[PDB]
């Protein structure tokens, strides 16, 4: 199976045109192709989708049918897209934070400790990171531990007997829903919401919504929740356009 | 059953890149096919387990469905 840089475990759509030159370098090394001329593809994720295969030929004589089909794998075996959701309900900060409780956050939403003060504080991690930060990441970084956060949430999810069954069920975007919560609140939160997890398993959408919004977690959060709640209750992306 | 050199025997993806040109020069001799180029696969096997059948017949005109379907049989086997 293909195991591809971290930040690059975002759907190509969120590729920049740095990001498709990575790519192009990672997948020289993985698949011993002969030298790919960075200039190959310049452009952005969105424009590499809307490519042929004749034109990944014409512009890799020796590696374009590669490529292409690399490509196809990589959305073929995606993952919720939830990296604009969260990035919208957490935001995306390069450099330590404090939340709304007073823990030390950077990324998308990534606790780093409960430690308190500005005495350093924390000052991992810095690896995870990292390498020597100093406080300040990059873009990418970012979109590491924020995959590396997804994997956990997922495997969290995957490693309970209440929460394992409703994913199961669940469509590709209501799965993101639900990795919204785990990313929130954690896997041991979600799981205490018994009766509205059975309502979702049971597709009863609209009753689900009503009963998720008589929460504790919607009234500390209400524009956030009403956002996951939509997305739970149509099955779109309504709510985040 | 298709019998392939001792060096090759292992799993195609874990071939390297000279072993898909042994595996090609293997198979024209094996097979009685029209000479191939060794740069006609210029890739590892995790690359040559990625390829259509379409893009064996565009590198190889000649043999390249043939050279798919051996590939097949030895992931069968
Ligand atoms: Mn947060
Ligand atoms: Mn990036």
């Amino acid at each position: 199976s293909i195991r591809l840089p971290a930040h690059l475990r975002l759907q190509p759509i969120y590729w920049s045109r740095d990001d498709v030159a990575q790519w192009l370098k990672w997948a020289e090394n993985e698949f011993s192709l002969r030298p790919i001329d960075s200039n190959t593809f310049e452009m952005n994720g969105k424009a590499l989708l809307l490519l042929t295969k004749e034109d990944f030929r014409y512009r890799s004589p020796h590696s374009g049918d590669v490529l292409y089909e690399l490509l196809q794998h990589i959305l073929k075996q995606a993952g919720p897209n939830i990296f604009e959701m969260l990035r919208i309900d957490e935001g995306l900060r390069l450099k330590i934070y404090k939340d709304t409780e007073g823990y030390y956050t950077i990324g998308i939403g990534h606790l780093l400790t409960k430690s308190p003060s500005l005495n350093a504080a924390k000052s991992e991690l810095d690896k995870a990171i990292g390498r020597n930060t100093n406080g300040v990441i990059t873009k990418d970084e970012a979109e590491k531990l924020f995959c590396q956060d997804v994997d956990a949430a997922v495997r969290g999810i995957l490693r309970n007997a209440k929460l394992k069954p409703v994913y199961d069920s669940l469509d590709c975007v209501r799965r993101a829903a639900l990795i919204n919560m785990v990313f929130q609140m954690g896997e041991t939160g979600v799981a205490g919401f018994t009766n509205s997890l059975r309502m979702l398993q049971q597709k009863r959408w609209d009753e689900a919504a009503v009963n998720l919004a008589k929460s504790r977690w919607y009234n500390q959060t209400p524009n956030r929740a009403k956002r996951v709640i939509t997305t739970f209750r149509t099955g779109t992306w309504d709510a985040y356009k | 059953s298709i019998r392939l050199p001792a060096h090759l025997r292992l799993q195609p993806i874990y071939w390297s890149r000279d072993d898909v040109a042994q595996w090609l020069k293997w198979a024209e001799n094996e097979f009685s096919l029209r000479p191939i180029d060794s740069n006609t696969f210029e890739m590892n096997g995790k690359a040559l387990l990625l390829l259509t059948k379409e893009d064996f017949r565009y590198r190889s005109p000649h043999s390249g469905d043939e050279l798919y379907e051996l590939l097949q049989h030895i992931l069968k086997q």
